[PDB]
């Protein structure tokens, strides 16, 4: 059932009652992310097996 | 298998050209964070290259 998914990891901490549907990654380790985004931007959201 | 143990720490491990280099693989570490490895020291890190 992967259509639960969850962040890998958001760049700001955390925020009490509030929702963020931010859909880049940041500039990570080797191929931090081509440009803004795009390839080689590992997603920032990962599902559930 | 024997792999070393080399007590490389108390030190200094700059990173400032290591990132600037793309020749290079991945420094920017998982560990506690990515950057807190410049001016940082290591208490008793061994090698196990
Ligand atoms: C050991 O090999 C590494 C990898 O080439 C060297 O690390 C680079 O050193 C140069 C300067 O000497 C820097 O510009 C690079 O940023 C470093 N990282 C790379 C190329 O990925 C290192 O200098 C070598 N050290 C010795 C003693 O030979």
């Amino acid at each position: 059932n992967y259509n639960y998914l969850y962040r890998l990891f958001r760049k700001s901490n955390l925020k009490p009652f509030e929702r963020d549907i931010s859909t880049e990654i940041y500039q990570a380790g080797s191929t931090p992310c081509n440009g803004v985004e795009g390839f080689n931007c590992y997603f920032p959201l990962q599902s559930y097996g | 298998y024997a792999w070393n143990r080399k007590r490389i720490s108390n030190c200094v491990a700059d990173y400032s050209v290591l990132y600037n280099s793309a020749s290079f693989s991945t420094f920017k570490c998982y560990g506690v964070s990515p950057t807190k490895l410049n001016d940082l020291c290591f208490t008793n890190v061994y090698a196990d290259s």
